[PDB]
């Protein structure tokens, strides 16, 4: 039954028992229920009035932290001879590339959230002259819209795409993207295929497609080359979460799938998640005096 | 206009900040909400679900073999069967558990734990075990008449398959730390040890060796504090196809 | 009137006919841990008169060259009587203390002892970067001697030590000192073997002197734990 | 402080303290006794 | 008895006394009480209505001033050949390194406070080209979280750690950290050992561990080297304080302990805190006309 | 939007400013408050506690010897025993005291002081002392019939061990300064001098030499103003292990 | 001015004028007379 | 947050401006006022003296 | 055991109560002094100072 829980539960004092037919420490794991044995039933307890808050494990607080989702470096230079990100890049938006954010999200089967996006830009001179205060354009290109082909192509005129223009000397650029799934929640895992034929992608719900992020430098090239790094941070907010999952144990291999190998030896090997001890009777950090 | 001045911290990007920010898609209508089974609203609901301990974390236990402990008939009385390291921060039987994995995103913890053991011998197998929790301060007990002085349950195998040992929150401080110094007085919980109270007794046509599965969960007096990056995951390089997202 | 005092706790009693009132540290009195401050959920043992009684330590000789003496609590009592037994079998302890210091001499003697209870008396070492070791700190029932009482062995000063709960034994005026200590910790309970809440310090700011025939002038310490509670029963560390 | 027109722009909602752990801890059709459980 | 005190006390006029059995100038220091002799009892007084406020000695005002807690300089350069803080540093957070803040805090045994943190950054060219407007990242790494190993390691993706990104041209970065002790107050002094064995640290309460501050430059290196200095300031606020202590007299030796040596001669020598005068009858600054 | 303009002082870091600032850990719950003995809320509570004066700040007084003054029987009448410099800013018997140390974090001060002296001779020792405070303007008095003209108490040794001399706040200005120019009219308090009123008289079996301990505290009419860095502490270099915090 | 959600973010609290110096100046069990004190 | 824009004259130092500014000494109590003879409140009082 | 710490002063005299601590309602005046029905235990005096 649903109830409002702001603090951890109190403990009541308890007496000696010795009641026939009452065995609160016995349980039946086969039912699939977790043990209902209370501490007051296992031991004699005192009264404790418990004031510890539980707000820091709220799902909103657990997930609504800004985390790196994308990082791209490209040369800001005259590109006429290059073969390369020619003062712009395109990124196909995903949550799977950086493992710390990926593992937290993959604790759940379904998520509904709005995404707070922070864009941080940094510049370095190619191997010094000072650093230019460049203007950047980020443009969101939804599904079926055309991506830019050049730094100066007319796609950047952004008649109906959302664009943000920001300087390097500004605070990081920030926007919110709404929850935009064609379903009521994102499918964090998808035991299915994307297309009506048999060759479609396994494991990616088509319903969750966000689109492309296109970032250009708006300035014409200078006489000298710079390296520009763009970092994108996502913070989920207004979160609903359904069906908690076993956490990832083996290292991630791919953004595209759940494939696994394990580490070569424990911990987090395929044959042994926990590191070994000499025996089930060995206490590894035993206090001795 | 309004006279104003900027404070320290102006223009910073704090990853835990909490502000409104500009909507990029004006007048967007999100898909109507639909009821879905199994909404979670607090991570403490997850750590209350019991999950298997990797008690047999030994060489020559491979995969699934690490999740059970095998018991045999003994010819000496009062013998030790196994012990469980209780340090959740250091690598051990508790780490890869629902309580364990969620707790490792936090730094401080408080409240009681429950261990449940399910006996998986045959119906004709009989026996009594004693399960002991020793509060911290000394070495892990190696004899039953020492371990018996702590908190314990004596378990008789019967129609109810499973017994709970409560590990009560017995601590001087309000919280413990998930400290890599496991011998720190702010961190060490003490020990769980299992002894024969009687013996495993089986007829000839039962298997002579029987298994326990151990489970752990938090009780609802349990609290977590100070969120951190979990040390369970990391990457040394870009994942496969992460570059291809730029192509 | 308030030069006579009787203290009765358990099976033990002390009388003095030459008190100088007595100190209640910070105006508090010892009490048991209330339910709205408790952390450990197991039911505590409260041995009462088995623990809450005067224990007398070994006396020390007051000599003209003395620097002063110290004892750490609970360390000095962790091996004595039923208090020691409860300490050794329980992870957690809590108590107050009653401290009674005794020193008598003739009407021809002079000398003054500062008797001060210091909370968290974290000691320094002299003339080294290395922190004090375990055997420098944990003296038990015998206690220690001050290396540099003028800076309280902590680089502060004796002169300002009167900010702590204290009395004086001025031999002309009084022959005993009494200090009542509440529980004094950041946590509601603690592990008794690794942290000391209080240090008793006895420092001879005015040296013992006389022109009568010399006698041994001892200083004797009696300490009663007050409102003892213990949590987390296990085998004895001992 | 939220002067934006769209409500999804607002700051995070850290106020929902409702829990029902029994949907994960006790998803049994017959609720268990605090008699033996089978 | 507790009372509200906003101003210093008034003085009442007083007459001649000569009362048998009443001796307000006599006291008994042995009790441990401070003298209760009032000025009106020692001398004939006038009436004075006293308007002097006492707000500047409030413990909140006394301690809530921003003070330097950490100062680190490191080279911002291409580090491929260096042996050094390679565009980032790690700091183990403590209050003991700068003596002015340390001595004020050590007037108390227990403190509870939230910490207002101000981060000030300055840059100089290595031995001139102008100064770059770099972006920095500070990341708080709590106990048991992994610290970054490189300027560009994936730990900086900060999925659940709090990070602040700030420019050199900004005002100093500022955040508040809550009171985060696992006890109800910090132990400013700790007469105890950190571990259950005998070899643990003396003098540091494990309950007070804050964690690590990790600061990187986010920009790639320029063709030329710069020296970057980061200064961290802490201001305690919302302060409660218990059990006042004798102030430190001898110079501090170590951040790790209370060890002492004294100055070679008075003042603040181990044998003589106050500087000498020729005799107890000598007046050192005697007025003569 | 709102039309605005920036004032002078925009973007400055003032170390005594008082603003709210961004919480780095959202939804963190601090540990519940617990009652602790000995809360201090105003530093004036500390300076009202009496603490020992270092009156014997002479060569050939080492350590604890500096906190007591020794008195002997004299064969001349009316003799001077000691004087106490009253300048709290300059180094002297008052500096290393609770009132002294706290006051040196401030620049301005007002209100009365109490000096208490405890006689620590034997019970058989008798004597009378006169303790004099001289308001400023002239030289410190060297004779009893001069010092007697100021504020004084005549102290008879008896069952009550201790006497108080009040130093009353006698000043033209509301405050004095802790000024390194001790002869400044904004700073100089005057003098305390102690003379024999009669003599120290002891029998043969008492010690012929007896000690005073002097104490000082502020009264509750006492006020401090204008906070400053205290000159009592400094560092010339990094402390030991301060570098190791970066490693 | 405090628009942050967490209350520990607020500016400093300089308003608590309660004092009880007698817990340090007169921690004696019997309060002293303003008769001789012993 | 509040959408805002800066006007002309933003960041200027006008010597006759009139704003509040940050107190450098928090909780400082100035000396109580005392009556002093001869307060002037308008400079026109001075020019009326011959 | 049960004890009193005695300070010599103006009151010349101190009492140690020996409380009735016995399993049985009565003891016997038995010539076998080591009998559990008879033995009362001991009084000892030490220097405290
Ligand atoms: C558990 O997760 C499964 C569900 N899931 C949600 C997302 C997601 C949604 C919306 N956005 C995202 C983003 N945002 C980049 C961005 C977009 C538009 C921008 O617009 C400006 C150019 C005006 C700016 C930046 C970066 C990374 C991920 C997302 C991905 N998967
Ligand atoms: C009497 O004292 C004993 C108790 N005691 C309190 C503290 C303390 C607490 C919290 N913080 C501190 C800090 N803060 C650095 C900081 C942390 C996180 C940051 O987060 C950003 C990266 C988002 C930024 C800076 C610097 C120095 C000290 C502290 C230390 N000891």
């Amino acid at each position: 039954i649903e109830s409002i829980i702001k603090t951890a539960t109190d403990t009541v004092k308890s007496e000696i028992n010795a009641e026939l037919g009452v065995v609160p420490s016995l349980n039946a794991v086969e039912t699939g229920a977790t043990s209902n044995t209370e501490p007051e039933e296992a031991i004699q307890t005192r009264t404790v009035i418990n004031q510890h808050g539980v707000s820091e494990t709220l799902v909103e607080n657990f997930l609504s932290r800004a985390a790196l989702v994308s990082k791209r470096s490209f040369e800001y230079k005259d590109h006429t001879s290059s073969t390369a990100d020619k003062n712009f890049f395109k990124w196909t938006i995903n949550t799977r590339s950086f493992v710390q954010l990926r593992r937290k999200l993959e604790l759940f089967t379904y998520l509904r959230f709005d995404a707070e996006i922070t864009i941080l830009t940094t510049v370095a001179v190619n191997g010094y002259v000072g650093l230019p205060d460049l203007t950047l354009q980020a443009m969101f290109v939804p599904t079926g819209a055309l991506t830019p082909e050049k730094q100066d192509s007319f796609h950047w005129q952004s008649g109906s795409n959302a664009s943000v223009f920001f300087k390097i000397s500004d605070p990081p650029a920030r926007i919110t993207i709404p929850f935009m799934c064609i379903n009521s929640a994102y499918s964090v895992f998808y035991d299915g295929f994307a297309g009506f034929e048999k060759n479609g992608l396994y494991g990616i719900n088509p319903a969750d497609t966000i689109g492309n992020l296109c970032v250009r430098i708006v300035n014409e090239h200078q006489p000298v080359g710079f390296t520009v790094t763009v970092r994108v941070y996502m913070k989920p907010k207004h979160i609903k979460a359904w069906a908690p999952r076993p956490p990832r144990t083996l290292p991630y291999m791919s953004i595209a799938n759940a494939n696994y190998k394990g580490k070569e030896r424990a911990p987090n090997a395929l044959s042994a998640i926990i590191g070994n001890r000499d025996s089930v009777k060995t206490m590894p950090h035993n206090i001795v005096n | 206009g309004v006279p104003t001045y900027l404070l320290p911290g102006s223009g910073q990007f704090l990853t835990t900040d909490d502000h409104s920010s500009a909507p990029a898609l004006p007048c967007f209508n999100p898909t109507p909400e639909m009821h879905i089974p199994g909404q979670v609203r607090n991570m403490l609901e997850v750590v209350q679900v019991e999950s298997m301990m990797e008690i047999n974390n030994t060489e020559s236990a491979v995969g699934m073999e690490r999740l059970k402990v095998d018991i045999s008939a003994l010819t000496d009385v009062d013998q030790l069967l196994f012990n469980i390291p209780l340090d959740i921060q250091l690598d051990g039987p508790l780490r890869n558990t629902l309580v364990g994995n969620i707790s490792r995103y936090y730094t401080h913890w408080s409240g009681s734990l429950e261990m449940t053991f399910m006996f998986c011998g045959s119906f004709m197998a009989a026996g009594k075990l004693i399960l002991c929790y020793t509060p911290p301060g000394g070495s892990c007990p190696t004899t039953r008449e020492t371990a018996m002085l702590g908190t314990h349950i004596v378990w008789d195998f019967g129609l109810q398959s499973s017994v709970t040992l409560i590990i009560p929150w017995i601590s001087g401080s309000h919280y413990r730390m998930f400290n890599n110094d496991a011998k720190s007085t702010n961190a060490n919980v003490g020990y769980v040890t299992c002894f024969m109270q009687t013996n495993l007794i089986v007829p000839s046509e039962s298997s002579d060796t029987c298994s326990l599965i151990g489970f752990i969960a938090a009780k609802d007096d349990f609290s977590l504090r100070l969120m951190r990056d979990s040390p369970d995951i990391g990457q040394l390089d870009h994942l496969h196809a992460a570059e291809a997202a730029y192509q | 009137s308030d030069r006579v005092l009787q203290l009765k706790l358990g099976n033990s009693a002390i009388v003095t006919q030459e008190a100088a009132n007595y100190c209640c540290a910070y105006g508090e009195w010892p009490n048991y841990l209330p339910d709205h401050e408790a952390v450990a959920i197991d039911k505590p043992t409260q041995p009462e008169t088995a623990t809450d009684r005067f224990y007398t330590l070994k006396s020390v000789k007051w000599e003209t060259g003395s620097t002063g003496w110290w004892w750490k609590l609970p360390d000095a009592l962790n091996n004595i009587g039923m208090f020691g037994q409860n300490v050794q079998h329980h992870y957690l302890y809590r108590s107050g203390f009653l401290i009674h210091v005794q020193c008598n001499a003739t009407k021809f003697h002079q000398g003054a002892l500062l008797v001060v209870a210091i909370p968290e008396h974290q000691r320094g070492a002299h003339n080294t970067n290395t922190s004090p070791g375990f055997d420098d700190i944990m003296k038990g029932e015998e206690g220690g001697t001050f290396n540099h009482p003028y800076v309280l062995d902590d680089g502060t000063s004796l002169a300002c030590a009167t900010i702590f709960p204290h009395q004086w034994i001025n031999l002309r005026t009084n022959n005993s000192a009494t200090i009542v200590l509440p529980w004094m910790n950041a946590a509601p309970m603690d592990f008794p073997l690794r942290h000391n809440q209080w240090t008793l310090a006895i420092i001879p700011v005015v040296p013992l002197g006389t022109r009568t025939t010399s006698s041994m002038v001892p200083i004797t310490v009696s300490i009663a734990p007050m409102c003892c509670e213990f949590n987390g029963l296990r085998h004895a560390i001992t | 402080i939220n002067f934006y027109k769209d409500s999804y722009a607002a700051s995070a909602s850290k106020q929902d303290f409702s829990q029902d752990p029994s949907k994960f801890t006790e998803p049994v059709v017959e609720g268990l006794k605090a008699a033996p459980v089978l």
